[PDB]
C-alpha cells in the first residue's frame, strides 16, 4: 500500500546484527550482505543508526594485504568474511601468509563500496595491491574470475572489475579493450546482453554490461545508435507491471533495479509505466518484518529489500535518495566519491 | 524462492 | 563415512584420529557485522577445516572432512577448491567424484560452485559421455535453469557434440513453445553448425518460426527469434514477409506482430524506399495503435518511437 520506511530501516539494522544458522550459505559473502544493509540504510538516510567506526574496522580486517616479500600481490583484495580463521587485523600489521587466503572480486567491490558509504577515505586501502589482484583475474577473452585459485567467469565479474577501477579511479586494473570486446560478444540475436557469448540474454547481465560501459564512459563508442535502439527495445519489453529478467518469466522485484537502472542509463526509463512498477514493488513488501521479497507474500531478504528500494528510488519515492544507476550507491555517495578523487589529485 | 548471485 | 545425522556421529574434537590437530576458530573482532550463529556441530566441522587448510594438509582424513564441510555449506568455494587439490594429491578415482557431484547438483541446481566443480572434472577426464543426459535430467526439473544451459553449451562446444542438439531443441519447444531458453539454444546450434547464410536454412527457420507463431501468436520468444535471424540481412529485403504478416494481423494479431511491422517499415525508410512519406505514415499509425490500445503499458515508449521516426524522415 504505502512505503513502510521505518520498518525497512529496522530490517537492515537487524541484518547488520545477527543472522540465523539458516543463512550459513552466505558466510563467504557476508560482506555483500553488509553492503545491501549499509547501502540500503544510506538510501533511506539512516546511516546514523549504526557505528560507522566499528564497521569500518571490521571491513578493513577483511583486506588481504601484501606480505613483507610482496610475493602474494596477485591475491590481494578483500575477503567475504573471516571464515578462514585469520586473526582479526584491521589493516594494521603486514600480511600473515596463508596457503589459501586471497581476495574475491565481488568482495573487493562491495568492500570498497561499503567503506565509501561509511565515510572512510580509503587511505588504508593498498590501492596498487588491489589493482594488481584485479589484473590477475582477467582472462584472455576479456572477462574475469572471482578468485585467483579459479572460478567461473562471466559478466557479473566484469561489472565488479569496472566498479573497482572506477572507485579507485584507476583503470590499470583491467585491459579495457578486451573487456569491451567481451561485452560486445555477449549481445544476443534478440539484442539483450547475456552472461557470455551464445548464452540467453538476461536482465542481470544486460545491466552489468551496460553499466560497465557507462562506468568506462564508452557506451556511445561501443554501440551504434541502431544497436542502442535494439537494446533499449529489449530492455523496455521486460516490464509486465513489475519487471522480469527474461522473456516469458514471472516478474521479480529486484529486476525493477537491474532492468530499470539499465533503462535509466539508456535515458528512456522516463517512458516506462511508473505506477504499475511502483505498485508491484510495494506488493512484495513484508508489512510485518520489513524488507521486500521477490514476489508478494514471499519471504523477504537483504537482496530484494535493497534492490526493491533502489527500484523505488529510480522513480523518486518520497523518502528515498536518488540512486546512481551505474555505480549502485546513493548519488550522495557517488558525489562524496568525486570529492575524494579530487583530493587525491594533488 | 531466493536468488543466487554468487 | 560417518554421516552428520548418524546416531553415532562424533564431534571431531572427540575423535582420536584428530587428537593431534588444534582447531582454528573464526573471529570477527570486537564488534561483528552480519554474524551468522552456528550450531555446536557446524562450528566443530569448520574449526577443524580451518586447521587442515591452514596447514595445507593433503591427507585422507582431510578429504573426508571436506565432504562434511560441503554438506554443511556447498557454497563455500574455498572448500571445493581444497577438495580439488586433494583429489589430485591423493589421486582419487575421478569417476567416483562424478557420481558425488552428480548427486550434489541435483539437490542444489542453482549453486555456482557445484557446476564449476563438475566442469573442472569433465575437463580432467576429457570425458563428456554422460553430460548431455545429466543436463537433460536437471532441465527436466527446471527447463530454464541458466546454469544447466550454460554447462550444456560448454560441453557441446568443447567436445563438438552438435549432432543431436537441434533435435533436442525441437522436442523441448514442443513441450513448451514459450521457453525462451530453448529458442536461444536453437539459435546457438544453428549458428554454430550450418549458419544462416544458406538461403535454404534461413527459409526452413523462418518457416518453422511462423508455424510456431501461428500456434501461439502471443509469444515474445518466437518473434524475437524471427526478427533476430533477419534483422541483420535487412527486414525490408523480404517483400513476401511483409505481406504474410499483414495477413496474420486479422486474427493472429499481437503487439509483437505490430512491432515487427513497425520495424519493417523503419528498415524501408532507412533504405530510401519508394513512397517514403507514405511508409512513415503507415509506421506512425502503428506506433499509435500500440500506444493507445495494443501495448498500452509502453504507451510513452511507442509515442517516443513515433516522434523519433517523424523527426528522422520528413
Ligand atoms: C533472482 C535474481 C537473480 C538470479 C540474479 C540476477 C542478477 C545477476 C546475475 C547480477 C549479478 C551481479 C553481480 C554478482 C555483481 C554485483 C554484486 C553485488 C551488488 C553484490
Ligand atoms: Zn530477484
Amino acid at each position: 500500500l504505502d512505503f513502510l520506511r521505518d520498518r525497512h530501516v529496522r530490517f537492515f539494522q537487524r541484518c547488520l546484527q545477527v543472522l540465523p544458522e539458516r543463512y550459513s550459505s552466505l558466510e563467504t559473502s557476508r560482506l555483500t550482505i553488509a553492503f545491501f544493509a549499509l547501502s540500503g540504510l544510506d538510501m533511506l538516510d539512516s546511516l546514523d543508526v549504526v557505528n560507522k567506526d566499528d564497521i569500518i574496522e571490521w571491513i578493513y580486517s577483511l583486506q588481504v594485504l601484501p606480505t613483507e616479500d610482496r610475493s602474494n600481490l596477485d591475491r590481494c583484495g578483500f575477503r567475504g568474511s573471516s571464515y578462514l580463521g585469520i586473526p582479526f587485523n584491521p589493516s594494521k600489521n603486514p600480511g600473515t601468509a596463508h596457503p589459501y587466503d586471497s581476495g574475491h572480486i565481488a568482495m573487493t567491490y562491495t568492500g570498497l563500496s561499503c567503506l565509501i558509504i561509511l565515510g572512510d577515505d580509503l587511505s588504508r586501502v593498498d590501492k596498487e595491491a588491489c589493482l594488481a589482484g584485479l589484473r590477475a583475474l582477467q582472462l584472455e577473452d576479456g572477462s574475469f574470475c572471482a578468485v585467483p585459485e579459479g572460478s567461473e567467469n562471466d559478466m557479473r565479474f566484469v561489472y565488479c572489475a569496472s566498479c573497482i577501477c572506477y572507485m579507485l579511479n584507476n583503470w590499470s586494473g583491467m585491459d579495457m579493450k578486451k573487456a569491451i570486446s567481451y561485452i560486445r560478444r555477449s549481445m544476443s540475436y534478440d539484442n539483450g546482453l547475456a552472461q557470455g557469448a551464445g548464452l540467453e540474454s538476461h536482465g542481470g547481465s544486460t545491466f552489468c554490461g551496460i553499466a560497465s560501459l557507462c562506468l568506462m564512459g564508452k557506451l556511445e563508442e561501443v554501440f551504434s545508435e541502431k544497436e542502442l535502439n535494439r537494446i533499449k527495445r529489449w530492455c523496455i519489453m521486460r516490464q509486465q507491471n513489475g519487471y522480469h529478467g527474461r522473456p516469458n518469466k514471472p516478474v521479480d522485484t529486484c529486476y525493477s533495479f537491474w532492468v530499470g537502472a539499465t533503462l535509466k542509463l539508456l535515458k528512456i526509463f522516463q517512458y516506462t509505466n511508473f505506477e504499475k512498477n511502483r505498485n508491484y514493488i510495494l506488493s512484495t513488501q513484508d508489512r510485518l518484518v520489513g524488507g521486500f521479497a521477490k514476489w508478494p507474500d514471499s519471504h523477504p531478504d537483504a537482496l530484494h529489500a535493497y534492490f526493491g528500494i533502489c527500484g523505488l528510488s529510480l522513480m523518486e519515492e518520497s523518502g528515498i535518495c536518488k540512486v546512481h544507476p551505474a555505480l549502485n550507491v546513493s548519488t550522495r555517495t557517488s558525489e562524496r566519491l568525486r570529492d575524494l578523487h579530487q583530493s587525491w589529485k594533488t | 524462492t531466493k536468488c543466487v548471485i554468487l | 563415512f560417518l554421516s552428520l545425522d548418524s546416531p553415532t556421529y562424533v564431534l571431531y574434537r572427540d575423535r582420536a584420529e584428530w587428537a593431534d590437530i588444534d582447531p582454528v576458530p573464526q573471529n570477527d573482532g570486537p564488534s561483528p557485522v552480519v554474524q551468522i550463529i552456528y550450531s555446536e556441530k557446524f562450528r566443530d566441522v569448520y574449526d577443524y577445516f580451518r586447521a587442515v587448510l591452514q596447514r595445507d594438509e593433503r591427507s585422507e582424513r582431510a578429504f573426508k572432512l571436506t565432504r562434511d564441510a560441503i554438506e554443511l555449506n556447498a557454497a563455500n568455494y574455498t572448500v571445493w577448491h581444497f577438495r580439488r587439490v586433494l583429489l589430485r594429491s591423493l589421486q582419487k578415482d575421478l569417476q567416483e567424484e562424478m557420481n558425488y557431484i552428480i548427486a550434489i547438483i541435483e539437490e542444489q541446481p542453482k549453486n555456482y560452485q557445484v557446476w564449476h566443480h563438475r566442469r573442472v572434472l569433465v575437463e580432467w577426464l576429457k570425458d563428456p559421455s554422460q553430460e548431455l543426459e545429466f543436463i537433460a535430467d536437471i532441465l527436466n526439473q527446471d527447463a530454464k535453469n541458466y546454469h544447466a544451459w550454460q554447462h550444456r553449451q560448454w560441453v557441446i562446444q568443447e567436445f563438438r557434440l552438435w549432432d543431436n542438439e537441434l533435435q533436442y531443441v525441437d522436442q523441448l519447444l514442443k513441450e513448451d513453445v514459450r521457453n525462451n531458453s530453448v529458442w536461444n539454444q536453437r539459435h546457438f546450434v544453428i549458428s554454430n553448425t550450418t549458419g544462416y547464410s544458406d538461403r535454404a536454412v534461413l527459409e526452413r527457420e523462418v518457416q518453422y518460426t511462423l508455424e510456431m507463431i501461428k500456434l501461439v501468436p502471443h509469444n515474445e520468444s518466437a518473434w524475437n527469434y524471427l526478427k533476430g535471424i533477419l534483422q541483420d540481412r535487412g527486414l525490408s529485403r523480404y517483400p513476401n514477409l511483409l505481406n504474410q504478416l499483414l495477413d496474420l494481423q486479422p486474427s493472429h494479431s499481437s503487439p509483437y506482430l505490430i512491432a515487427f511491422l513497425v520495424d519493417i517499415y523503419e528498415d524501408m525508410l532507412e533504405n530510401q524506399c519508394d513512397n517514403k512519406e507514405d511508409i512513415l505514415n503507415k509506421a506512425l499509425e502503428l506506433c499509435e495503435i500500440l500506444a493507445k490500445e495494443k501495448d498500452t503499458i509502453r504507451k510513452e515508449y511507442w509515442r517516443y518511437i513515433g516522434r523519433s521516426l517523424q523527426s528522422k524522415h520528413s
